[PDB]
């Protein structure tokens, strides 16, 4: 079988590791979401061909510079992304993890991915962020964000619903294999 | 009612962290015994040279020291908080010293990172991952320990946030800010060692307190940097405010990060500083001798500068009750 390694990198607090927990399971938590995502090797077959993608969480290390980049090594695909409900995780994409992800992981295909779709028409959500002037991310600005990095391409899910979520790791695979 | 679901809640928090933790320990002992004993095994030694087995510890550092803290203590310790999973708080608070053993495995792992680079499709490893039937390579398993210690963090504010009205909410708050205080010395120092061209021992200049790179300006007396900015990196210590010069390196993975080329070296004793600059709320400036030489920090966020300035100030009033 093909061996390819996954990384996800983000803002914490933006569903990395529910993402993931959702994809490995194909169930959405209901009531506990697990904080903790160990590397873990998922069973996927994409054009005919059979892969085992190695899942690496980056949840907890946000903030040190230092100890991020020590899961970088030898990386296939980036899943790099940000909360649909905080235009402020989206401004780091460019700002922040893209610098990065290309330093130390030079010609390695990104997947820019939009998280909690969901939230876009939660009201609540809309509601508080109108309180600091800001409102949902619009699908335009991610398809524009996706092309400004250089993304492998652009794309939505919703770990409540599982909507979506199939379609991103189905999409960094192929990226992979590339 | 609330009471109620929150302390479901402080179960399942205090589950995760029991179960990850048994986890941790048994996949550091199974590399122990599957990868790093196996090197001594003479069944195995003719798929490995005697070089490798030198390296020994460099590629896995002092996994062995981390596994004997959590195997024997750690994990003894959470798991006499099952019944009252507020009061893990005080676990970590009575052992954050032995946490200090995860600095000298981050400043080792990346150079065991270069040598898995050169030693990775030795036989040895294809030979050992077949008997452990992992599907995934050493590798993954080297990295557990600083996946781990910043795994710690998220699970202490996972349970204050249910704990809010509980006897232990306090504990957990000021373990938390443990924790994070080890991460971030951790992160410092992995930034220290990469300074090269110190004339001097940098253990003497007493404990790093903050390092971060900054467009620095210059407002000197009398006998460059006044208008276009110089990008220094900064590492604040007991002692001194050290300025380099980020040195690109190349190469293939952390070998990709920068190193710190030392230009100069402020002494805290006569060292003031300036917390408020016009035109910037972004800005504060580090002067050195009466003000003869003065150097304009340009502070890419309000926390950060606080954070130094903070920092600085403490220092600057410890020297004082120092100074008689």
């Amino acid at each position: 079988a093909i061996r390819k390694k996954l990384v996800i990198v983000g803002d914490g607090a933006c569903g990395k590791t529910c993402l993931l927990i959702v994809f490995s399971k194909d169930q959405f938590p209901e009531v506990y979401v697990p904080t903790v995502f160990e590397n873990y090797v998922a069973d996927i077959e994409v054009d005919g061909k059979q892969v085992e993608l190695a899942l690496w969480d980056t949840a907890g290390q946000e903030d040190y510079d230092r100890l991020r980049p020590l899961s970088y090594p030898d990386t296939d695909v980036i899943l790099m992304c940000f909360s649909i409900d905080s235009p402020d995780s989206l401004e780091n994409i460019p700002e922040k993890w893209t610098p990065e992800v290309k330093h130390f992981c030079p010609n390695v295909p990104i997947i820019l991915v939009g998280n909690k779709k969901d939230l876009r028409n939660d009201e609540h959500t809309r509601r508080e962020l109108a309180k600091m002037k800001q409102e949902p991310v619009k699908p335009e600005e991610g398809r524009d964000m996706a092309n400004r990095i250089g993304a492998f391409g652009y794309m939505e899910c919703s770990a409540k619903t599982k909507d979506g979520v199939r379609e991103v790791f189905e999409m960094a695979t192929r990226a992979a294999l590339q | 009612e609330e009471e109620e679901s929150l302390a479901i809640l402080r179960r399942h928090v205090m589950n995760e962290l029991l179960d990850t933790e048994r986890a941790y320990v048994e996949e550091l002992l199974c590399v122990l015994e599957g990868y790093a004993a196996e090197m001594d095994n003479p069944l195995m030694a003719h798929l490995i040279s005697t070089g490798l087995q030198n390296k020994k510890n460099i590629l896995f550092g002092n996994m062995e020291e981390i596994y004997h803290f959590h195997n024997r203590i750690f994990l003894r310790e959470l798991e006499s908080c099952i019944d009252c999973p507020e009061l893990v708080g005080r676990c970590f608070l009575e052992r954050m010293e032995e946490f200090q053993i995860y600095e000298k495995y981050c400043q080792n792992k990346p150079r065991s990172e270069s040598l898995w680079r050169q030693c990775s499709d030795c036989p040895f490893f294809q030979e050992c991952q077949k008997k452990l039937d992992h599907k995934l390579s050493l590798d993954s398993y080297l990295l557990k320990p600083v996946q781990r210690i910043t795994k710690y963090q998220l699970l202490l504010k996972e349970m204050l946030k249910y704990s809010k009205h509980c006897e232990g909410a306090e504990d957990l708050q000021e373990a938390l800010s443990s924790i994070l205080g080890i991460l971030k010395a951790v992160n410092d120092s992995m930034h220290l060692i990469a300074i090269t061209g110190y004339d001097g021992n940098l253990g003497d200049l007493g404990k790093l307190l903050m390092q971060g790179s900054f467009s620095v300006w210059t407002d000197h007396k009398k006998g460059l940097a006044r208008f276009k900015p110089m990008q220094r990196h900064l590492f604040l210590h007991e002692k001194a405010v050290l300025f380099c010069k980020k040195r690109e390196e190349n190469g293939e993975g952390y070998e990709k990060a920068p190193s710190y080329s030392y230009k100069q070296s402020l002494n805290m004793t006569a060292v003031g500083i300036t917390e408020n600059v016009k035109g910037d709320t972004k800005k504060f400036e580090i002067w050195y001798n009466a003000r003869e030489e003065v150097y304009i920090i340009q502070a890419p966020t309000p926390e950060i500068k606080a954070a130094w300035v903070n920092e600085i100030r403490k220092v600057l009033t410890s020297q004082l009750q120092a100074c008689r």
